[PDB]
């Protein structure tokens, strides 16, 4: 705690600071092109060069700590001075390329000019120029704009964990970039064009397109991997024309994966956009909404209760899961499942049994964490980054399963069940490793859990839990996770939809958006089936009715984290053609069908969600559970025999995982360029 | 050559290419593509050169510079904003 | 301005009044259990209020024999920051809560290809200085409201000496393999 | 000189590169005047080695045998061999 | 006379319909066999 | 000087000069003017839509001088009575064309105008 | 073991080169991966007797060396096979009664993949439940591991039965190298290592190798002869070898010019 | 004893709401710690649905066929108490 002074004003501040950061903190602007709050500390440029008393030279603010006593002045001739000499030396070289760089309307560099600079030139030579480099589909380069700020160096080496990017040369000749014709294959790729200030690295799917001053944006959360990305939607009329990032500290930090930033295309094509219905050879004819409701209804009300089945698909939300149930306990059906293999066995009596129960931040707390058929370089990459960093400070990772690619060092234990059966029975020096460890961590993936012995794997995951201290009261600690895959088997859980209930043999079938998993054996050849989606990739080839519905940007939904957040989605644009809100149809169903349900619009049935769970009535956040001792408690007398066979991840194409991003043309561009080259039998043994 | 092969996609800055140059009349309103190709590549003696799209400053498009020192010997490079293409001379 | 009465904090409690609402007085009863009782800008949770038409809502003028639609809308309350694509603006954003409005009805009119609105209203967002401003003024203009609380970069240490540090000694063996 | 890898048919990631036993000797002795976790300081001396066994000239295959040989990114071999003239 | 094919590609640049399956087709239980409409090629699964 | 009837240009090759940079689409005091952009197959940036309401515009000429490759022009025609609303509403068909058949007047009074600062 | 000679001294030298995938390897990174290759064969209780048969083309070369010394190392039987049809693939997990079959679902066979021959051949693998093991009309036949990207039902990748044992928290065993267990099965004749090793030194002594010239094997790779001088002389005596798997000669002749005196194999046949 | 052996045909889902820490709650609380896994393992199969909030009321929602519900305010509720409610609940 110490005394400055900035313009005159004196401040108080930590003597570990900076003089960038205690003036911004004091509400002081410093222009800055490398300086990152989240890379380490470079001092190439000199744009933040500041003017201090009893200092003979320029200081650069974000490069240099506070001294007691000192006067930072930035409104000073000799401040102006320096930054118009240091924004001359910076465009001495710059191309004039604004009509035609897609940083125009958002760069810093025109701006810092604008409001910093001499306002004029008097360079009169050639400029050097730099021959353009190919690093992908997402990455567009232009290197004539670079001012070798090292920004994308630094993410590339600390935030992503590609060692793939560099500076090589000397003098005014040098150049940024890979020395070798080399694609900048990787996730989080596309981040690194946020992180560099010009042009030099732009969004090469968003090329040309768009310009910022055009654009409205809106806040929301992302559905395409199980963490709920805050991200920021950029629209133009009827059109979605980008995504970014947003700042949350609990979710993702910064950072959003290449699927949550590009695979948003995929709700342009492919789209489902009014009723239709299937005759018997095959023919789709588009119907009215009245006629689609009134067949459902007859088949409802002429269908026995034990021949109704419902699927719950991936991107399902609170309310039309709430409407479904609410519709099918009407008609006294408790089935949700007609698939054999692939169910979840978790059990929905506790919430702490399928949550992450120790968040995302957890990461950075324990010193032990230990996968079990978990792939995070593919599931949550954002979290693979934080695991990242965690491990650069004393995190030690091991690993079940099949050996994974991860930027980091992880200790493969082994392949099979025989290591988990080894370590719950003792004699296995991994108990022990566990045992000294001040907080131990247990990630299991949720694939490994649809298993055909997934229910025994869950309970010999509880006895090592309990036995080596992963959950303990003594350290108030519940290291327990699981990494699940779905937003809706998450939703369907947090509601209480057990989903080991499965109707063996169904003849009325209700899809709700469900096409990962789903084969001709799984329905019955005489059902009748009535698809509720989006796209037409899966399951509208089941159906006899296919209903159009909206998509996550299409309407205001309620969508809960993989660690037990509840999140808004919020509407960004209305459904295309004739597509209607999924609790809505399910509403209309009902009325026509004799059992209307008591609640016609979003208030009211949020008011039956209130009923069923109040945690879902608020946002942002986490409801903590007493119960988690309880839920995870090593039961006497349950099964716990494995199966002697490998555990896997589920991810083969991280491009294309779901309707959405199958429908993606950025996404098959990014598959074509980039499966071949990331294939590999064999670890990299230099990581 | 198929346009929607990884060899093709990577050298068209991983874009669908049209050989016939005819798809443009319809997607961008003009015959502006035919005719830009229709010019021949221009040789340079030196390592780099200007572009202003005209014999005047003001008359054309601002000053830039090209870079003809290629990884690979004598490979052209195009203005981005007029279309005329430049190649190191041998 | 952006940090700074009570009845502008204060939230009322649901009253059902419809037979649909009178259905789930249950739900409503916990509702209003679990929100908060008061909003400030130091909240965490988020929330949605309905719009409460009593005598307060007397100050709209956009009830018209023509527009029965404007007047009991929900809005959008948060503060929009700049984006992740520039740091340093020559207009910064953040200094300010915005009120937003979701669109209505967007079309592509076909003589010419002309972007449409099918709603005249929610085009352009509201500004406020504080956060009680809108709540305010969504009380008077009879608007329910969506609340969210804004999300911060962390402090954290920065210096150049971080960037040379000794590996430590060569004997440092790793038991972890 | 240019600041990237020029595509020639001769200097190709196919064109075969390996150390002789006495230069392995060398590199050894080189490793041992370094500290045990800064194998990387030798990257310099290691440069010279291929430079007098390969017509003093170093191709892009002796840097990639000598990243792997200090456990360094091939980046940082190539920031090297750039940098100085 | 041709103002369909400007209004069909202002539709698609933003919402592209699904082509409905039409006529006779090939079944298998319930589902209905269709060839794929991507133009890009599933090269990992023509590779080796 | 005379702001008449709008225009696009071309290089001597042939070859658009707009660039689809927008400074024209905001430069315009009435908002007439219309923009869509999609890379063309070859590379280059140009417009896929780029059209003006001309009962929108009030002929003030900000457009142009906003243009930074002279593409956008306003010419010398004032001759453009229409007989239908719709004969008002121009697609870049209808500039291109006018470009096209304006050209050596534009031509000449920019080649003047150029020359006036030097 | 005689396969670690190598990595006795100098094991930072180049072992193989696999020019189809641009792979460079060293001794070391060589013996790791045979080693993860036995590791994983020995969790999924593979002992000395159990038959792999490979059913691979030729693109694969570090896939099918690396098969070939983990067989090795592990104790377990290789045995090649040469199938077009679901007649001769069937007949040949009778004969051979195989515990697993390494594949590359990929090929042509015929008209359809190996993969859709697979399946047509055991109609089991398709409703084959997540995570349990093998139900097949075949006594042993437990593992269908496939070279592949995708998944299919019933079958595993390549990489998921890859056991990197780390120094510590290791609780598996690798049984020793013995020379007269059996490694391959090719035209009805049994080939242990000490016979392999036999015909290494013999064709050294005959074709006039030493520890200075590059091997160029081409084509199949399966081939014990191949195998003989290729991997195996690489590790018994460390020459360099250099696999050219489906490469034609014209591409074979634009890399072997930066080789001297380079010994080239066409096929498992001396050129 | 004999009511939790076997659950009738007629019910379907038993949930229980209510606080993590507020005395109301304290009954329902202590009874759900104490007796989950009896009821439990005597139906392996029925749901038990626990859900908690930070202000809620102590609720005991019984759900039977064709989607009726019969919900019961269980504040200030002793042991014995919870028991008898949750008894009655489950016998209708
Ligand atoms: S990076 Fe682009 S917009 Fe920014 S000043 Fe440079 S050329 Fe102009
Ligand atoms: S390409 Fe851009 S972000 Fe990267 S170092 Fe250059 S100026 Fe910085
Ligand atoms: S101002 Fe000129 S260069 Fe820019 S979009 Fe308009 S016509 Fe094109
Ligand atoms: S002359 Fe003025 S009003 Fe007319 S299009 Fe140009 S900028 Fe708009
Ligand atoms: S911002 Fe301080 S030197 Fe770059
Ligand atoms: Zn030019």
């Amino acid at each position: 705690q110490i005394e400055i002074f900035i313009d005159g004003k004196p401040a108080k501040v930590d003597d570990s600071y900076t003089i960038f950061q205690a003036c911004y903190e004091n509400g002081v602007i410093v222009p800055r092109f490398c300086y990152h709050e989240r890379l380490s500390v470079a001092g190439n440029c000199r744009m933040c060069l500041v003017e201090v008393e009893n200092v003979p030279k320029p200081v650069a603010a974000c490069a240099s700590q506070v001294v007691p006593g000192m006067k930072i002045k930035t409104k000073s001739e000799k401040t102006r001075i320096h930054r118009g000499n240091v924004m001359e030396f910076l465009l001495a070289n710059h191309p004039l390329d604004c009509p035609i760089c897609d940083q125009g309307g958002e760069c810093d560099l025109q701006d810092i000019s604008s409001v910093y600079g001499y306002g004029i030139s008097r360079y009169n030579e050639y400029k050097r120029a730099v021959e353009d480099k190919n690093y992908g589909p997402l990455v567009a380069t232009s290197m004539n704009r670079c001012i070798h700020c090292t920004r994308c160096v630094r993410f590339a080496t600390q935030i992503a964990g590609v060692e793939d990017l560099g500076k090589t040369g000397r003098g005014k000749a040098a150049e940024i970039g890979t020395y070798v014709e080399k694609t900048f294959n990787t996730e989080l790729s596309g981040n690194v064009v946020d992180v560099c200030p010009v042009g030099a690295l732009t969004n090469a799917p968003y090329a040309f397109t768009s310009r910022p001053w055009e654009l409205k944006s809106f806040y929301t959360s992302d559905v395409f991997d199980t963490l709920g990305s805050a991200i920021q939607v950029d629209t133009r009329g009827p059109e979605i024309m980008r995504v970014l990032p947003r700042i949350h500290e609990e979710i993702n930090e910064e950072w959003i994966s290449d699927k949550t930033r590009h695979a948003f295309d995929g709700l342009k094509r492919q789209r489902i956009n009014s009723p239709m219905k299937r005759s018997k050879d095959g023919n789709y004819e588009d119907i009215f909404w009245e006629e689609a409701i009134q067949t459902i209804s007859k088949k409802c009300l002429n269908t026995p209760s034990d021949q109704i089945g419902a699927i719950i698909g991936e991107f399902a939300d609170i309310e039309s899961i709430t409407a479904l149930k609410d519709f099918l306990n009407r008609l006294d059906v408790d089935n949700f499942e007609v698939r054999q293999h692939g169910n979840l066995k978790v059990s929905p009596d506790f919430r702490a049994n399928y949550l992450m129960n120790s968040k995302i931040t957890g990461v950075e707390d324990a010193d032990v964490l230990l996968l079990v058929g978990c792939n995070p370089r593919y599931e949550a990459p954002v979290l693979n980054a934080r695991i990242l960093k965690s491990t650069r400070k004393n995190l030690k990772v091991f690993n079940i399963g099949t050996n994974q690619d991860l930027n980091y060092k992880n200790v493969h234990l082994g392949n099979s069940t025989k290591v988990l059966k080894e370590i719950a029975d003792g004699t296995h020096p991994f108990a022990e490793r566990l045992k000294k460890a001040k907080l131990p961590m247990i990630m299991v993936g949720a694939s490994a859990l649809e298993r055909e012995d997934g229910a025994e794997l869950y309970n010999t995951l509880k006895v090592i839990s309990n036995k080596t201290g992963v959950i303990s009261e003594e350290k108030s600690w519940n290291g327990f996770n699981i990494l699940h895959k779905e937003m809706g088997r998450i939703n369907a859980l947090e509601l209480g939809i057990n989903p080991t209930s499965v109707n063996k043999n169904a003849k009325l079938v209700f899809i709700l958006g469900a096409d990962n998993n789903l084969r001709p054996e799984d329905i019955p050849a005489d059902a009748f089936v009535v698809y509720f989606g989006t796209h037409g990739d899966e399951g509208a080839y089941y159906a006899d009715i296919i209903l159009p519905t909206a998509a996550y940007t299409e309407k205001n939904a309620t969508w809960v984290n993989t660690e037990g957040r509840v999140q808004q989605g919020r509407l960004v644009v209305m459904p295309p053609g004739d597509a209607r809100e999924d609790w809505q149809i399910i509403r209309a169903l009902s009325e026509e069908a004799g059992v209307p349900l008591p609640y016609d619009s979003l208030e009211e049935l949020r008011y039956r969600v209130a009923e069923l769970a109040p945690h879902l009535l608020k946002y942002d956040y986490i409801e903590p559970t007493i119960f988690g001792k309880v839920a995870l408690s090593a039961q006497q007398g349950v099964k716990t025999t494995l199966s002697p066979t490998p555990i896997t991840d589920y991810i083969d194409n991280f491009y294309m995982t779901d309707a959405i991003s199958r429908a993606s043309v950025t996404m098959a561009k990014c598959s074509t360029a980039f499966n071949h080259e990331k294939f590999s039998n064999f670890k990299n043994l230099a990581k | 050559l198929n346009p929607y092969s990884y060899e093709a996609l990577k050298e068209n800055h991983w874009l669908v290419s049209d050989s016939s140059k005819k798809n443009s009349e319809w997607t961008h309103k003009s015959n502006a593509e035919q005719l830009i190709a229709k010019v021949p590549i221009i040789y340079v003696d030196s390592n780099i050169v200007r572009c202003i799209g005209g014999t005047e400053i003001n008359a054309g498009h601002p000053q830039v510079y090209i870079q003809l020192d290629t990884r690979k010997h004598g490979t052209p490079q195009t203005c981005k904003y007029c279309g005329l293409r430049y190649a190191k001379k041998m | 301005m952006l940090l700074p009465y009570f009845e502008i904090q204060k939230i009322p409690a649901k009253i059902a009044k419809t037979a649909n609402e009178k259905i789930l007085s249950v739900g409503v009863a916990q509702k209003n259990n679990i929100q908060p009782k008061t909003v400030t800008a130091q909240g965490q949770i988020g929330f949605v209020q309905h719009p409460q038409l009593d005598s307060s809502c007397q100050y709209t003028q956009f009830y018209t024999p023509q527009r029965r639609d404007i007047r009991g809308r929900v809005a959008r309350i948060y503060i929009q920051d700049t984006n992740h694509m520039h740091d340093t603006p020559q207009i910064p954003e953040g200094y300010k809560w915005t009120l937003e409005f979701e669109r209505q009805a967007q079309y592509k009119t076909p003589w010419m290809g002309w972007s449409f609105n099918g709603d005249t209203f929610s085009k352009r967002n509201h500004y406020f200085c504080t956060l009680e401003d809108a709540i305010s003024y969504c009380k008077q203009m009879g608007f329910g409201y969506e609340v969210s609380f804004p999300r911060s970069r962390y402090h954290t240490r920065k210096s150049y000496a971080d960037n040379m540090l000794w590996p430590g000694h060569d004997n440092a063996v790793d038991e972890d393999c | 000189r240019l600041a990237a890898h020029r595509k020639n048919d001769d200097n190709s990631d196919s064109v075969p590169f390996e150390f002789t036993p006495e230069n392995y000797k060398e590199i050894e002795k080189i490793l041992a005047k370094y500290p045990l976790k800064q194998k990387r300081s030798a990257v310099m001396p290691l440069l010279y080695l291929v430079q007098e066994q390969n017509n003093n000239w170093v191709p892009l295959s002796a840097m990639k045998k000598i990243a792997k040989l200090l456990e360094m990114p091939e980046i940082d071999v190539y920031e090297v061999a750039t940098f100085y003239t | 006379l041709n103002r369909m094919r400007f209004i069909t590609a202002q539709r698609d640049r933003s919402r592209a319909p699904w082509q409905s399956p039409k006529g006779e087709g090939v079944f298998q239980g319930k589902k209905l066999i269709v060839a794929s409409n991507s133009p890009f090629i599933d090269d990992m699964s023509i590779r080796d | 000087l005379f702001r008449g009837e709008h225009a696009l240009r071309r290089y001597p090759t042939g070859e658009e000069r707009c660039i689809a940079c927008k400074l024209c689409q905001s430069a315009c005091p009435a908002r007439a003017i219309t923009i869509e952009t999609e890379p063309r197959p070859d590379g280059s940036r140009r417009t896929v839509r780029y059209d003006i309401d001309m009962t929108k515009c009030i002929y003030c000429g900000f457009c142009q001088e906003a243009c930074p490759v002279d593409a956008i022009v306003e010419g010398p025609n004032y001759e453009q009575t229409a007989y239908l609303h719709e004969d008002l509403f121009y697609d870049k068909y209808k500039l291109l064309e006018n470009g096209d058949k304006w050209e050596p007047q534009i031509a000449r009074n920019i080649e003047y105008l150029i020359n006036q600062p030097l | 073991s005689p396969l670690a000679a190598q990595l006795a001294i100098n094991g930072n030298r180049n072992a193989v080169r696999y020019e189809n995938q641009n792979r460079t390897w060293t001794f070391n990174e060589l013996d790791a991966h045979t080693n993860a290759f036995a590791y994983g064969l020995t969790e999924l209780g593979w002992k000395a007797g159990d038959k792999l048969l490979l059913w691979v083309e030729k693109n694969h070369t570090s896939e099918i060396t690396t098969a070939q010394v983990g067989a090795a190392k592990a104790g377990v039987t290789l045995v090649p096979i040469y199938a077009h049809s679901a007649e001769e693939l069937e007949k040949a997990l009778n004969d051979t009664k195989a515990k697993g079959l390494l594949l590359s679902p990929n090929s042509k066979a015929g008209n359809s993949k190996y993969i859709e021959v697979v399946n047509k051949v055991i109609p089991e693998l398709y409703n084959t439940g997540r995570g349990s093991t093998l139900k097949t009309k075949f006594a042993n036949l437990q593992h269908i591991i496939h070279t592949g990207f995708y998944t299919f039902p019933g079958t595993y990748k390549f990489r998921q039965i890859m056991v990197y044992a780390s120094k510590n928290f290791n609780t598996l065993t690798l049984p020793n190298v013995e020379l007269n267990a059996p490694l391959f099965i090719s035209g009805n004749q049994t080939y242990t290592l000490k016979d392999l090793i036999s015909k290494t030194e013999e064709n050294r002594k005959t074709s006039k190798l030493n520890d200075n010239t590059p091997v160029f094997v081409t084509g199949d790779s399966r081939s014990p002869l191949s195998f003989s001088l290729g991997i195996l002389n690489s590790l018994l005596h460390g020459n360099y070898s250099v696999y050219t798997g489906a490469q034609d000669l014209n591409e074979v002749g634009q890399t072997i010019r930066f080789y001297d005196n380079a010994l080239l194999l066409v096929d498992g046949d001396i050129v | 004893s004999s009511w939790q052996k076997l659950i009738g045909t007629n019910l379907r889902e038993l949930r229980f709401v209510f606080c993590q820490n507020s005395q109301r709650s304290l009954g329902l609380r202590n009874y759900i710690a104490k007796n989950y896994w009896n009821l439990k393992n005597q139906n392996p199969n029925f749901p038990l649905i626990v859900r908690e909030c930070e202000e809620a009321d102590p609720y005991i929602i019984a759900r039977y066929q064709y989607g009726v519900e019969k919900k019961a305010f269980a504040a200030n509720n002793n042991e014995a108490e919870i028991e008898n409610i949750i008894k009655t609940l489950v016998e209708q």
